[PDB]
């Protein structure tokens, strides 16, 4: 499987895919890949959960039910070594709506 | 374009894998679309139908184009059944956005949304098999 | 491989080249980073998720799904999908 995830962390969000038996730290390299920055340094969220380095995302609850090409799954991501900064994740705008339509 | 009459009997099977409701469209001799009874979403059907005819699928209530087995039209051509698999296709996003809007608002009322006029004209250009069979007519 | 798409309102959304490909007006504005002054990231979230189903599912057997659409985006979506010809 491969499994479609969106990975969030202030005004910034990657999307890309990965396998169900990737582990986080796995997603750590690409992120590190992508944002210049080591896994360490680095931490990964299911909502407010913080994810275990040597599991699997299939067994952290992205799965191929769960994080669909179309409706992918979010990851939360966190920064510094240093102590690290807490997991925000700023929300998307909002559609004005509607009308005249229902 | 139009069925060939051949008179060979021919069974076929409609698989439907689409979440529409789906309006199988036998071309007639001399061309003419003809409407057969529609197949619901999750379900299947067995038709005899006959060597060399023509079929095309759409969606029921709209005429959204769909696929089968892939390629846009469906010639039965051994050991019984032969399979026509419909799909959704990869609708383009523009294509997409114009469905859900058309099917969220009388057409009457396209007029009084706001957005650029390039997009009402498109809006109530409506899929339909006619003009369908005239950009696949010339092929 | 990445490129950076950005929405009207600053978000940052990251996608691989080749998806972003899928669009003829993006496909031009990279020939990197693309600024899009009149898309807000609600919209623009959801044209990488037709991005990424597109590249999913075109060319494929297995029945696919439907790619869906809240009432609320449908008109901001509309105009996106025509701006980016995809
Ligand atoms: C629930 O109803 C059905 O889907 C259904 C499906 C098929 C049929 C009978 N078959 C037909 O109408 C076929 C389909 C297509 O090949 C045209 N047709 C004809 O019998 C007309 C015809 C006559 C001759 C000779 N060759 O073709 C009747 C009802």
């Amino acid at each position: 499987m491969d499994v479609f995830l969106m990975i969030r962390r202030h005004k910034t969000t990657i999307f890309t895919d990965a396998k169900e038996s990737s582990t986080v730290f796995e997603l750590k390299r690409i992120v590190e890949g992508i944002l210049k920055r080591p896994p360490d340094e680095q931490r990964l969220y299911k909502d407010d959960q913080l994810l275990d380095d040597g599991k699997t995302l299939g067994e952290c609850g992205f799965t191929s039910q769960t994080a669909r090409p179309q409706a992918p799954a979010t990851v939360g991501l966190a920064f510094r070594a240093d102590t690290f900064e807490a997991l925000c994740i700023e929300p998307f705008s909002s559609p004005p709506e509607l009308p005249d339509v229902m | 374009l139009r069925s060939v009459n051949s008179r060979e009997p021919s069974q076929v099977i409609f698989c439907n894998r689409s979440p529409r409701v789906v309006l199988p469209v036998w071309l007639n001799f001399d061309g003419e679309p003809q409407p057969y009874p529609t197949l619901p979403p999750g379900t299947g059907r067995r038709i005899h139908s006959y060597r060399g005819h023509l079929w095309l699928f759409r969606d029921a209530g709209t005429h959204d184009g769909l696929l089968v087995n892939q390629t846009e039209l469906f010639v039965p051509s051994d050991g019984q059944p032969i399979f026509a698999n419909i799909t959704l296709p990869v609708y383009t996003l523009k294509e997409r956005c114009l469905q859900v809007v058309r099917s969220l608002v009388k057409p009457e009322n396209y007029r009084r949304l706001d957005i650029v006029r390039s997009l009402y004209e498109d809006l109530e250009d409506h899929p339909n098999v006619q003009k369908d069979l005239e950009r696949l007519t010339q092929e | 491989m990445y490129v950076k798409l950005i929405s009207s309102d600053g978000h940052e959304f990251i996608v691989k080249r080749e998806h972003a490909l899928t669009s003829g007006t993006i496909k031009a504005m990279l020939s990197n980073e693309v600024n899009f002054r009149e898309i807000p990231s609600h919209v623009l979230s959801k044209v990488c998720m037709y991005f990424t189903y597109k590249v999913r599912y075109t060319n494929s057997s297995t029945e696919i799904p439907e790619f869906p659409i809240a009432p609320e985006i449908a008109l901001e979506l509309l105009m996106a999908a025509n701006f980016l010809d995809c």
